[PDB]
């Protein structure tokens, strides 16, 4: 709710249109929103994500025109796309590596938010909608990965549908329902195709609410200091209109990102992937080096850290009369790691928005960042010593950060003082 | 199982400017045809691609002649008949011989270091090198630990990491001692098992390098197109980046 | 002056180019793929064909008619006068593009016993019904009412042309090679 | 537009939510819009259409979970859905007959608009967006019909892709592009599946703009007299809030419609269909009784009325040096019949909004309505005499109505006087 | 071709309350098995459905025994084997005999009047009646017009409308004079060609009516479920309509 | 009074019911279809199986292991004490649901040579690698690190149970009937 200037019908076509459907007015008020002048490069990832969503959707629709969702034809059909379809090879690689770009970008987008308190009031809804988008993105990418029907596809599907089989009582049922039968088979591939096509639109719809949400509150900036709302006058001292100032910075950033992205796709399209998915699904044999998609590794690491021998698991197994064994504990830990991140707005008790002015916070935050990288890295290692320990410590730190450290720092930290205005900070 | 050492062969096609060597591919196709094909198939490879640009690029008539050796089953007729360039190479004749259509991509030869992926980042995934190494890795004498306990029907191979290993060859913890393991594939090559027309050398080393390049092409027939598309995209974007930078620079100048 | 104006214009220009470069392939993936483009030629054994019988065979995904015409079919065909035909072009790939729709110019043989044509209506694609159907002793297209005579020439309806004749020729005594 | 009271946060959850994302406020202002009190039963079709869109989308997603878009498996897969899938038979029939309900409803929706001048200023945008929806609906239903891969499916696909082959010069190219090859084959079925899935979302997006559009101007009513905007006072004499007054008769109407709909689906699910589509696609043989889907018949009739022997065609063929033969003329006439309907806002020159107060208009309008029914009925008849004549006269009247009769009536008609207010009319 | 006259048989399953007659279906299955099956297949019908409710409802063991007569080629084995209830009836053994799985739906017996569809609206689509009529429509003597010109390999049938007709039987305009036309299917039935266990009558008339009911079931095995679902939906909606009407009435009362 | 309140109540009530009636089938279509539900039984010829050899066969879309154990396999299996196991239940459908995970309770024969079980990890579904793999001379699941001993009992990792044993019985000299 920043004070600024609203749209004015000039042309005749404009006035005619405006008295019937104020769509040009809305576009204008959206493209002309006053944005803090001090945003830095870490504010470009939202645009990279919007682009990725569009990229994934158009290349997806196209791939779906040549793809056959049937166990006897799925893999052959992806090879037909690669060898026969005009530009098929490039479209396939763009969709595949696009998934990676999509995640590299959300993780940077997410951590940017964790650091500057972009989730703090009044931005909780923006944050929650974003969390929903994140869950959808994961479900979408998982189903997409199953479509090729390669080895990683089949076993990854077996394992992920297995997660639901771990829920006590109703579990076996939910798993049978997701599979459409006793095992991962054609009925499974068929429904995953339909859902892989549907979810991206749900995401698009959520992204719409996401944009509306941050537009309602105005963007946060690196200082955590809001834009002055008292008068157009000072508000302008703090901002510049989104168009063309930021629209251009964003498009420029996007071009640089796409430069690297296309270099990857053109020169090392298979680097971020798993060689075993170039082997046809074999229901009678699991590859020795099965490993999840990199953007899934950290959560995967948390899950397998919890074996029957872990003390907290043993305590849990005892105290719950066995309902909660390691299997279910690992599943809870994994979904729980995502859930605590969703709750951060209510776990961070500090009233200081930007972590730029929080000396103790900066330490735990960077430990969290390093922890994420460590988790990702251990996920690709074996379960033997010392990886088993590293994964436990990394998982421990993750839950510690959200459930213990953040609520404590709130009452214990001595925050440095922030500028009194964005203007102030900008000139500096 | 695990990951191992692969001889780092410098293939013409590696590097952003790498490209297939048409004659090597042709030689490789002969090796595949005269040796490998007896057990391994290439079910996803349309014979006619032997004619397309960026590969062996054989004249359509030769390809048409070539397809004749294959005795295919007609999708209507049902009765058998000779092969047409529109047919795919056949399935593996030997039930346990894996399909070679995608092999150069379904194996990595460079791993780590420390599981960091930095090795591949600079060396590639290593599928053709891996294939080369396996063809090249059958030594005459088995490593010592196994001397008297070689599984029957298997052969020791330096590069193969997913095979079985005699108990007498695993350490205190069960980890194998040998660099490689036992593979169900008997050594395929043997110096000059193939007579190259142009008199090129047919040393096990040469053939292995040729058939490996061929298999890389069979797996990524669009390699060159992909890389050409890459340069193109990079050029557009490099230009567009510079222009957007200047535009960005000029636009903000009127503020800070 | 036009230093900054040129930039903004050169910029938008590069954009447009990159955009088009992305759009073309999204369009072109829908064009025939390499497996399809492998347009073969086929052989048809025609030894079991008595006169008054039409053989329908698939070629390039469309039907091809091979009728061994009767005397009545040939008589009626030859009886029509060029200037009475809706389409006067022979539409025969085996002869000159300018040839005229005379019955003789529509068959493979001089006796005009072998009528070989695409059983693809020139209006919107349906396959016309043979067995001497229609108002001209030929074929009748049930899709929108086109009638063709015994030489496969359009005589009525919305179809603009005569059923095309593909490259075809007897490769021997009882075998015709299409394409 | 119309004076109304606004939303006010009451609960705590409400005020918390409202200061972050005013979504509840928006829903309220939408559900509370003041609506003319005099709307009659012809204002229920928009809701029937919204329901149909949702019905088609959910049953579609579900069907796509068991359907295989491949020529060797497509038909078998629809039979598998019918015989094996739990409730499959009912879901299939609901989707199929849902298409018919969808069209029955748009035609009533469209004619309602043609009669009350709901397309007249300031409602032109609402009308144009609606026309776009209509085009999408037809393309969507056409592609869906091809999925089963039955006889009607294959030949209907051959013919409709053939339409584009009729465009001079570029035509053969566009047709090859749509087909992905020299004939209707797997590449065609495969891309139709992807597009059949995609279009419904485009329609949903357009419907959103459609709703926004009529919300911007306010609904039209049977008198063509706008709601008084001068004061909340009188505005209320003319209206009642959408919720719950209209929401309830709409839901009531919908229940009655669905009653008939389910009776159809339960007792005569195959009545509105073609028996030949229960025969597998045969690329070498066109059924003798091939006939389009009923909701396509009228436009089909217009198209085949134009044979080489029609005078207007011969004139056009002469005047265009043979570029416009019957083939292309029929295609232009058919798309043109849709285009003139889209232009009605600019062809109807009368300043009187509702045709209730247009004595001469009433006559031509009902002739148009009868004409539509006649066209539909002739489409299913043979091309022999007298049907060939009937189709020509019916087609003639169709273009006459929009291109001649409406522009003339504008200057020639003596319009009866309409009530001065909606309230006046309501009390009567 | 065109449309014709079909004997209007009153089948138990017609009408909103119609339901299949389990014994008739069983008899029909015998006719199909003993007669039709020699040429016609039912490739979309899983044998096991002979057990499901709403159809013949044969005991699983009988069905399992029944499936034994067909000789199926196993999907991985490639080698032949006896039939299992999980197999579908076979494809038509006679190349030009159409598949009968969906025949009762792939045909309409009631047309018009005047192409208005009012006939079906009150009589149904007429597929089983059509099938009955065809089985029932082979007369011993061909109509006179054709007496000397009967196409060879064909048989005159009163109900069949898509067959060829001798020139001597078309009017001045080429339209056929006969009620029917020539079909490539020789009269399949003949009184008591099938021995019903319970001694039910096997007159061509009876068998035709039974096999027709059977084929209706083979095409719409969920006919009964569909109709049950229909009544249900109608009842909910009839109730809900009345309630919404009252609610609507009460709500507006405070205005008009 | 509650005349009109009851109506509005009964109305919304009917709605909810109709709604649920529509929702359930949208959910249930995803449950196993009739072709899937036709869960058969299969026969496995086991005459070519020497000891030390595992046969992997598909059943209900999942792998089933048939190992003819060696003496070493049998000794090591019999040497484990019930109280040393992670899961003490036999998970054998061929015997009492309460049976104990003794090696004798894990084989089909008294001699304990025939180990027949679902090659489906009880953690999240992967098929464990055999050939005497892992830290207990049995199988090793590469998905999350579960180890099973030579009787297919879980000894380490996140898997909560022993590999299940399906209805299985030698139908004769060299044939086992699963299911
Ligand atoms: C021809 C020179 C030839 C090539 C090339 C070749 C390659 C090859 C590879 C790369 C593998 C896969 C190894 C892996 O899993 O990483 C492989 C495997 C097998 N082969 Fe082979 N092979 C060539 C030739 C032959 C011939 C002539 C035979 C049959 C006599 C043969 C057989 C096999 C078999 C069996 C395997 C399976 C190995 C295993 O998993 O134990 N090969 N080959
Ligand atoms: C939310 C954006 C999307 C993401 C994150 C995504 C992700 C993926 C991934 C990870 C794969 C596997 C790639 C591979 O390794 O082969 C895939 C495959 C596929 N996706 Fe998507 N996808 C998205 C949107 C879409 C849409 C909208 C469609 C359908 C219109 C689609 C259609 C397909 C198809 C057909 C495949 C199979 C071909 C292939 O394997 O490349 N995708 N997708
Ligand atoms: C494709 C999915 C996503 C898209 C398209 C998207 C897009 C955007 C955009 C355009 C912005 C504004 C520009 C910026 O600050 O970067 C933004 C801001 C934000 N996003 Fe996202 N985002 C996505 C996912 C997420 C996720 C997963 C989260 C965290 C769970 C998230 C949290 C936020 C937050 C907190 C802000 C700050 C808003 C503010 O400054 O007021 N977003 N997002
Ligand atoms: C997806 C199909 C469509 C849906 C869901 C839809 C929905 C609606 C709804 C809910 C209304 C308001 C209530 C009513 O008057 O019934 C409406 C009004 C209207 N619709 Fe549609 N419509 C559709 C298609 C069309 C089409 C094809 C046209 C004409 C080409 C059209 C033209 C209009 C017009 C002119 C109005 C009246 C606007 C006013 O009163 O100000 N609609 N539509
Ligand atoms: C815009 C609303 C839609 C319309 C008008 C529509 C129309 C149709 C039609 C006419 C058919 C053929 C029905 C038959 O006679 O068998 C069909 C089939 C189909 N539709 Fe849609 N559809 C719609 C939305 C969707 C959506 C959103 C999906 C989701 C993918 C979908 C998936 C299918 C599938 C899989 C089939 C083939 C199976 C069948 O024949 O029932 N449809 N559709
Ligand atoms: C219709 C069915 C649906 C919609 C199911 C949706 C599930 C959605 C979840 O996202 C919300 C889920 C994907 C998400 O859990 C939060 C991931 C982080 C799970 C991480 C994951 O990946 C693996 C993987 O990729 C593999 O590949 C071969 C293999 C795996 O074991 C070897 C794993 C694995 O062990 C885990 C935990
Ligand atoms: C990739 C997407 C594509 C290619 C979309 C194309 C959309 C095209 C139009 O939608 C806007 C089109 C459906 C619409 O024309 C306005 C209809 C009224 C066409 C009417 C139509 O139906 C036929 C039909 O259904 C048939 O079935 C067996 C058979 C047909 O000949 C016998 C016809 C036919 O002769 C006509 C004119
Ligand atoms: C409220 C609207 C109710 C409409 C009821 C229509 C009853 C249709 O009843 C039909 C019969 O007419 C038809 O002959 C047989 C064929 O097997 O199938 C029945 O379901
Ligand atoms: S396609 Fe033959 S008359 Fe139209
Ligand atoms: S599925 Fe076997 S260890 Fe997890
Ligand atoms: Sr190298
Ligand atoms: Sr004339
Ligand atoms: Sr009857």
């Amino acid at each position: 709710g920043i004070p600024h200037d609203h749209y004015e019908p000039r042309t005749g076509i404009e006035k005619w249109l405006h008295s019937r459907l104020p769509i040009v007015a809305l576009a204008y008020d959206t493209i002309m929103i006053p944005t803090p002048r001090n945003l830095n490069w870490m504010w470009i990832w939202g645009v990279v994500l919007a682009f990725c969503l569009v990229l994934q959707i158009v290349t997806g629709i196209v791939l779906a025109m040549h793809y056959t969702p049937h166990v006897d034809l799925a893999f052959a059909s992806v090879e037909h796309i690669m060898r026969n379809v005009n530009g098929g090879f490039m479209l396939r690689y763009l969709h595949a590596n696009g998934a990676s770009l999509f995640f590299i970008a959300v993780y940077l987008h997410i951590f940017r938010g964790l650091y500057y308190g972009s989730y703090k009031a009044p931005r909780e809804v923006t944050w929650i909608v974003g969390m929903l988008i994140y869950l959808a993105m994961m479900a979408t990418a998982f189903m997409g990965y199953v479509l090729p029907w390669g080895q990683m596809s089949f076993w990854g599907a077996t394992v992920i549908t297995g997660l639901f089989g771990a829920i006590p009582g109703i579990g076996h049922s939910i798993q049978t329902w997701l599979l459409g039968g006793p095992a991962v088979d054609n009925a499974t591939l068929n429904r995953f195709f339909s859902l892989h096509y549907l979810l991206p639109f749900v995401i698009a719809a959520l992204v719409a609410i996401h944009i509306w949400a941050f537009h309602s509150t105005g963007n946060n900036n690196p200082t955590g200091v809001e834009v002055r709302r008292t008068s157009k006058a000072e508000a302008q001292k703090d901002t510049v209109p989104f168009w063309p100032y930021f629209i251009i910075k964003d498009v420029f950033a996007l071009a640089v990102v796409l430069l690297v992205f296309f270099a990857i796709v053109g020169f090392m399209p298979n680097y971020l992937g798993h060689p075993d998915n170039y082997i046809e699904a074999n229901p009678l044999r699991t590859p020795a080096h099965i490993v999840p998609e990199w953007y899934f590794l950290p959560f995967y690491a948390i899950l397998r850290a919890f074996t029957a021998d872990v003390w907290v698991v043993q305590i849990a197994n005892f105290i719950s009369f066995g309902i909660i064994d390691a299997k279910f504990f690992g599943v809870l830990a994994m979904f729980g790691a995502i859930l605590v991140m969703a709750l951060v707005p209510w776990l961070d008790t500090s009233p200081v928005r930007s972590g730029r002015y929080r000396p103790m916070f900066k330490i735990y935050f960077w430990l969290l960042a390093a922890d994420f990288v460590i988790l990702t890295w251990v996920g690709a290692q074996q379960t033997t010593f010392p990886y088993d320990w590293i994964s436990l410590i990394a998982s421990a730190y993750w839950f510690a950060y959200f459930l213990v450290i953040l609520p404590i720092l709130g009452a214990i930290e001595k925050p440095v003082a922030p500028p009194a205005t964005i203007e102030e900070d900008f000139n500096a | 199982a695990g990951g191992g050492h692969v001889e780092d062969v410098p293939f013409s096609f590696e590097g952003p400017f790498g490209t297939f060597d048409q004659h090597q591919l042709q030689r490789g196709l002969q090796v595949y045809t005269e040796v490998c094909a007896a057990c391994h198939g290439m079910k996803f490879v349309p014979i006619r691609s032997l004619s397309e640009p960026g590969g062996p690029e054989l004249p359509e008539d030769q390809v048409r002649a070539y397809a004749t050796q294959f005795t295919v089953t007609d999708e209507e007729t049902g009765e058998d008949r000779e092969g047409k360039p529109t047919d795919h190479f056949p399935h593996s004749a030997l039930e346990n011989a894996p399909d070679l259509s995608l092999m150069a991509k379904a194996r990595a030869g460079f791993h780590g270091p420390m599981g960091t992926g930095i090795s591949q980042l600079f060396n590639g995934i290593g599928g053709p090198e891996y294939i080369y190494s396996v063809l090249t890795g059958f030594p005459e004498e088995p490593p010592k630990c196994a001397e008297g306990h070689e599984p029957d029907g298997f052969y020791y191979n330096r590069a193969f990491q997913n095979g079985s290993v005699p108990d007498t060859c695993k350490d205190a913890n069960g980890v194998k001692t040998t660099a490689g393991s036992w593979i169900a594939m008997p050594p395929p090559l043997m110096d000059d098992l193939v007579e190259y027309a142009d008199g090129h050398d047919a040393s096990v080393h040469a053939m292995a390098e040729d058939v490996s390049a061929f298999l890389m092409w069979a797996a990524e027939p669009k390699l060159m197109a992909r890389k050409q598309a890459g340069f193109t995209a990079v050029m557009f974007l490099t230009v567009l980046s510079v222009l957007l930078y200047l535009t960005n620079k000029r636009l903000w100048a009127g503020v800070k | 002056g036009t230093r900054r104006d040129f930039l903004y214009y050169a910029t938008a220009g590069a954009g447009a180019v990159a955009t088009g470069a992305a759009v073309w392939p999204l369009i072109n993936q829908m064009n025939p793929s390499a497996d399809v483009q492998a347009l073969a030629s086929i052989f048809v054994d025609v030894s079991s064909v008595e006169p008054g019988v039409q053989l329908t065979v698939k070629f390039l995904g469309k039907p091809i008619f091979i009728r061994r015409r009767t005397e009545a079919d040939i008589e009626l065909g030859r009886s029509v006068q060029l200037g009475q035909l809706v389409d006067t072009n022979a539409r025969n790939a085996n002869i000159d593009a300018g040839a005229e729709a005379t019955d003789q110019n529509r068959t493979l043989d001089e006796a005009g016993e072998w009528l070989v044509m695409w059983g693809v209506c020139t209006h919107l694609g349906c396959s016309p019904i043979g067995g001497v159907s229609g108002d001209f002793g030929g074929w009748f297209c049930p899709c929108h009412g086109s009638h063709y005579d015994s030489a496969g020439r359009i005589r009525k309806g919305p179809a603009p042309e005569n059923l095309p004749i593909p490259l075809a020729k007897f490769i021997d005594e009882t075998t015709i090679q299409l394409g």
